[PDB]
């Protein structure tokens, strides 16, 4: 159990991740080395070149043959009780919306595993617990990064029908959108124009403008359009897509990389972790305040993180039936801090983007001492 | 709801030279505010925009070609524009239908503007 | 000798590098990422942050009490024998003038030995030769570096008293330079003041303004305080001082250092050679054309550093004596292309600031066909 | 160069209200080019420039308190200025010195500017 011995490998794996972080706080705060329009450069290199290629090299080391399928099962089982009760909300109230299911979902049970998780899971536990923790990051990109990507895009095409066919929108039997959109919020004009056919129905096509509901058949193409339309534009679905087709090749016939090839991921890989926690940093030194929303909902969004998802999922694993430090493992890989991914997406669709700012910023800092009494009492 | 239907009328072969008297009588609806247009479309692309009737009459935007020149009724009341032609020239062989406003922009497709 | 096994060593070293430079070339170039104030904000970070931690991981490896005497200095003569030819002409003839002797020094004799040096020569002869490229790295960046800081502000004042003090300045006894200031070349209006004393001898104070030669007491004394408040602000001397500082503690009671200290630094040392190349393919998509100074001076910037630069060292390595392979290390150590250093010291002082641009540039590119060649004709 | 000099003369403890003459004999130079100056200096920080009879007479720039009565002479065959400061004011203790440009600026430092 805790030896002071343990304690020296956790502080190995974690005091040098803050320290890539202060220093970018510091330099925009305290001594102004960058202006914030070079602040914008970094973030976007980091955005696009060093965490695409950071993830590219843990999916395309796992053994797709060889995953723990019980583990695995505990944490589906997760994202179906909480995605469940949200439903049950939705439906029997009055005051729930879709907007507050889209910020419950992604503050209770999306952590972020990929920067942090790997690190501190492999200084608790060892070398098997840090492998368990790349088979959840195949999942999240895989899987529920693309039912938030359904649910953002519903919510946006239910707001231009309803908005501008108040009282016809039950006759529309087509809706074309032109190739120049990528997506309908209020950025563009949005001249949408419809064409009486000769019964009365109504076929929508939706331009770009210059200087009831519609049946479910209708919906669900206008949808499928557009989430393939922000889905080839995106840099981390073509690092799991080539992730996972190599790695269910090298692991049945024994196929290794060459090395002309794995030394050329791996020299912009290795700037991958040091530069994801570098551009944290300059997040928090270009918002006003730490914490941005205040105090009434940022104790909300540090109790759905640390207290809700770590108690759903005691009920989630012992249900399917982990015992051991099969269990330890993941009562503490559901009290990490929220995600960055969570954090791109309420920004671009403006869904709350300050309660996801004050726990991805605000959530790292007070993060550590609440793994570190999470493996203190269950190792007790 | 009943329907809601545009009807058109108006088009036909004509010389150069005279005058004709389009059409746009919409019908079942809700509370409809002007926007009312007209525009012109070759079997070529790039179209371009022709007139307005728009909140009250205070402006009417017309094209670059034809200022001053196009008499544009509006009826409230009988919700049915026109639009009136002058001096035909024979450049006026596109397809002339309007483009009501309700939110979104309605519309047909049933003319016949054709002049020698 | 040369075996096809060989070739493929050389390649998995070198390929790398190249493909981090045209994927920078090609973001600005033909598929517009990075905006021209963007790429202003990556070469920042690569020029405070992680090439100065770069070479602090191999100068604090480094033994110091193992050198190779002989090696060693047998690249102090061949910068000996050419910096006393550049005397000679200096001082006979009359179109010799100081700043070619600050371009043809530096074009002959200063490779980029830390950043492709290093994975290059460790490729092709061993582990052996990637530990004596770190032992010229630690003079360059202690002794041949800030010659060169000597010589461009020796310059700087001479074209400053030259210029405002044409009929008098033998009889200016002090110059005081105030704190503001830190060149003294035009970009501040530098107004400069006398006062004359009882005997009639004046007393300079360069102040920053609003809105023969003096004796040699005199002018090494104007120099030695604007070198060193050029030294204290320069990131690259940081590096130095603490890393031979703890490589002699180190080597000598045998103290390794903890793993949370050694953990802090190599986060973001990592990131130094992938982002070294990435940074350096951002300036050839800035410049307008890549052979910047026209096809007559490109010819004669590449025929220094290739022909030049590698017989004026077999002169000097072979009246030391060495033979057999360190004598090839160190004929192709001298055929490497051009260093960024002095393309730093080149554009803020403007002194051929094109034709040191195209050396870095365009020499990186014709670099590996001209190393291999001297690969293949000495192991013959 | 016969080791070039600067003199100047005119200081004195006088009553506010008065005239005072200051001179600058400068002498031992190569091609003077007219740029000069004086300026004041109290103990404290923060000093100010008074006058110029720079290049051709043209401008002077004045000091904002002391416009339009300071008489600045020039006599280039003699190279010597004067400053005729006229109604004096008792905050007129500073130290007054000339500031000849022949590209770099040279002064001297021995004036008795002071008043009651």
């Amino acid at each position: 159990m805790i030896t002071a011995a343990d304690f020296y490998h956790v502080m190995t794996a974690m005091v040098p991740l803050y320290v890539a972080m202060i220093l970018a706080y510091g330099s925009v705060k305290w001594w102004k080395i960058f202006t914030p329009d070079q602040c914008s450069g970094i973030n976007r290199f980091v955005a696009l070149f060093a965490v695409p290629l950071l993830s590219f090299h843990f999916i395309a080391a796992n053994n797709p043959y060889a995953m723990n399928l019980r583990f695995l099962a505990a944490d589906s089982l997760q994202k179906v009780i909480v995605l469940s009760l949200l439903f049950l909300w939705c439906k029997l109230s009055r005051n729930g919306s879709l907007d507050w299911t889209i910020t419950l979902f992604s503050l209770s049970t999306l952590p972020n595993t990929l920067v942090m998780g790997i690190p501190l899971l492999k200084g608790m536990y060892g070398n098997f617990s840090g492998d368990l923790m790349v088979q959840i990051v195949v999942l999240q990109c895989i899987i529920w990064y693309t039912l938030m990507l359904f649910l953002f895009e519903y919510r946006g095409a239910k707001l231009l029908i309803s908005e501008q066919f108040p009282d016809t929108a039950g006759s529309i039997v087509s809706i074309h959108v032109d190739s120049d959109i990528m997506s309908l919020d209020g950025r563009q004009p949005l001249e949408t124009e419809a064409e009486i056919k000769e019964d009365g129905k109504l076929h929508v096509t939706v331009r770009r403008s210059n200087a009831v509901m519609p049946p479910t058949s209708v919906m669900t193409r206008l949808i499928l359009i557009m989430v393939w339309r922000k889905l080839i534009r995106n840099p981390n679905s073509y690092s799991s897509l080539f992730g996972i087709t190599w790695s269910l090749i090298s692991f049945k016939w024994n196929i290794e990389m060459p090395a002309l090839i794995a030394k050329s991921i791996s020299i912009l890989s290795d700037a991958g972790l040091g530069m994801a926690m570098f551009s944290l940093g300059l997040f928090m030194a270009l918002n006003p305040r730490i914490i941005a929303c205040g105090n009434r909902r940022a104790a909300f969004a540090a109790a759905m993180r640390f207290v809700v998802g770590p108690a759903v999922m005691l009920v989630a694993s012992y249900a399917v039936g982990l015992r051991g430090v099969l269990l330890h493992v993941a009562i503490i890989q559901a009290a990490l801090p929220q995600g960055i991914v969570p954090f791109v997406f309420a920004k671009e669709y403006n869904v709350h983007p300050d309660i996801l700012s004050t726990a991805v910023i605000f959530g790292m800092l007070i993060a550590l001492p609440i793994t570190l009494l999470y493996y203190i009492l269950l190792g007790l | 709801s009943s329907q809601v239907q545009l009807v058109e009328s108006g088009g036909g072969l004509v010389q150069a030279g005279g005058s004709l008297r389009l059409s746009c009588a919409a019908s079942g609806f809700p509370v409809n505010i002007s926007w009312m247009e007209w525009y012109r479309q070759v079997p070529g692309k790039e179209r371009e925009w022709v007139a307005a009737i728009q909140s009250t009459g205070s402006y009417t935007w017309y094209a670059d070609s034809v200022k001053g020149r196009f008499t544009i009724s509006r009826d409230n009341a009988k919700n049915t524009v026109y639009l009136q032609m002058n001096s035909l020239k024979p450049e006026d062989t596109a397809v002339y239908y309007c483009r009501v406003k309700v939110g979104a922009y309605y519309r047909g497709q049933g003319t016949q503007v054709t002049v020698s």
